[PDB]
């Protein structure tokens, strides 16, 4: 464990140097919940590698790179009210607990996932994370609207109602692309009129599979 | 490499 953590602030570290971790609530989020915690034993030993790693049901944990630069986009602040669909191992979930400080809602479509994220969740101590079982293409409108969308799986085009649950002044942050698993990762800013695109450039996702995903 | 990564 000691020596599991010391490869991972190595890893913190180097992210810095990178330039790819910039804010104090990004790193403070990362050096409390290491990805090794939401890994299964197995893959524990290269939880600090900088690439993504396996999660049961075909999935995977996104490289620590992928999830600083999301959260830095993302620009949490105490209190918001934040959806991520895709939950997975729950690690971006628990990371963005720790910086708006209040529950934070995640949806995931495979029923062996909820259960593994609920698990790591509760081993780690964390409280304020609601996993849902459920096609996060259709958003979660039980909570909405939200300060920020957060989509950790590619999808063919920009889910309709994930921009209608965005708050006037929110964000909706998800790989959009042509293929199943090259994307365009864009940044949504929901306006009073309508919405402003930004695209921060190319990444590689595991696809986003629902009724406003690919089918 | 898995996919997530850039
Ligand atoms: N429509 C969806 N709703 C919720 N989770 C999803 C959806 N499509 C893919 N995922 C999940 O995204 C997670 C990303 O790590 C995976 O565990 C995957 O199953
Ligand atoms: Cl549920
Ligand atoms: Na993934």
């Amino acid at each position: 464990e000691k020596e599991l953590y010391e490869k991972w602030m190595r890893t913190v570290e180097m992210l810095k140097a990178e330039g790819i971790i910039r804010s104090k609530e990004v790193e403070r989020a990362f050096l409390k919940y290491p990805r090794y915690l939401s890994v299964e034993d197995k893959y524990k030993k290269y939880a600090h590698i900088d690439e993504p790693l396996p999660i049961p049901a075909g999935q995977t944990v996104s490289a620590p790179h992928m999830v600083a630069i999301m959260l830095e986009i993302a620009n949490l602040k105490p209190g918001m009210n934040i959806l991520e669909v895709g939950t997975g191992s729950g690690w971006n979930a628990a990371l963005i607990s720790e910086i708006v400080k209040t529950d934070v809602y995640t949806i995931e479509r495979i029923p062996e996932l909820v259960e593994f994220a609920k698990r790591n969740l509760e081993r780690a101590g964390v409280k304020n994370v609601h996993v849902i079982l459920g096609d996060g293409s259709k958003g979660f409108p039980p909570k909405a609207p939200y300060d920020v969308i957060i989509v950790t799986a590619g999808a063919p085009k920009i889910p309709e109602p994930l921009i209608e649950q965005l708050k006037i002044g929110g964000k909706l942050i998800i790989p959009v692309g042509s293929y199943h698993l090259w994307q365009e990762l864009l940044e949504v800013r929901k306006t009073k009129d309508g919405i402003k695109i930004k695209n921060h450039g190319g990444v590689a996702f595991v696809p986003l599979i629902g009724e406003y995903g690919w089918k | 490499v898995y996919p997530x990564h850039a």
